[PDB]
């Protein structure tokens, strides 16, 4: 059926934005989406009817991402010893937000804070759904959102 | 309004939406779309 494919096309832009927001290396975010698409297509029949497809897709990408970080961390620990963090985002095409600066601010956050504030503040998930994605309690997400928000305000020098 | 964690009238809530939007302004890579087509094609021959 063309239906699953058409549903993906709707979520795909947000899925890519999630990967870029999550990634610590600019040139690795795009492959992350590709791998997610391939895994989601294979596991498409395990998608529970009536549930959140976007949350289902984001969960796959999130878990694949942390899997890559763990693998890369092992290769770094058994080689040179340096982790590389890189930011490379083309200037805003529509508005005036300094995307490079904002991404750098996101990277100043902890991994948990960064993901939480993206899921809640940008991806449009409920506290319930974001908690399911991160595999934690609702209270945890809320505290992570609050800490991330306050840190971003100080980082981006915005009173609000 | 302490229960408002994100801050509905905060600048940071707006910047988060802006960042998310600007990223999606960029073109979705053709290889990603082509992969999706190839996945559908493989299903068709099944």
């Amino acid at each position: 059926v063309k239906d699953f494919k058409q549903e993906l096309l709707l979520v795909l832009p947000a899925l890519r934005a999630f990967a870029i927001s999550l990634s610590s290396k600019h040139d690795k975010a795009e492959d992350l989406v590709q791998d997610t698409l391939m895994k989601a297509w294979a596991k498409q029949d395990s998608f529970e009817m009536g549930s959140n497809l976007k949350a289902w897709l984001f969960t796959i990408l999130r878990n694949e991402f942390y899997s890559q970080m763990r693998k890369r961390g092992r290769e770094v620990q058994d080689s040179d010893g340096v982790f590389i963090e890189s930011v490379a985002i083309h200037p805003a095409q529509y508005g005036s937000l300094d995307l490079q600066d904002f991404k750098k601010a996101l990277n100043m956050l902890s991994a948990d804070q960064r993901e939480a504030i993206i899921l809640i503040g940008a991806s449009g998930f409920s506290y319930e759904d974001a908690a399911a994605i991160c595999g934690c309690a609702i209270g945890t997400i809320k505290s992570r959102v609050s800490r991330a928000r306050n840190r971003l305000q100080e980082l981006l020098k915005v009173d609000r | 309004f302490g229960d408002d964690l994100l801050g509905v009238n905060s600048e940071i809530a707006r910047k988060l939406r802006q960042f998310y939007l600007e990223i999606q302004e960029e073109a979705l890579p053709a290889r990603l779309l082509e992969l999706l087509e190839r996945l559908e094609q493989a299903e068709r021959f099944g």
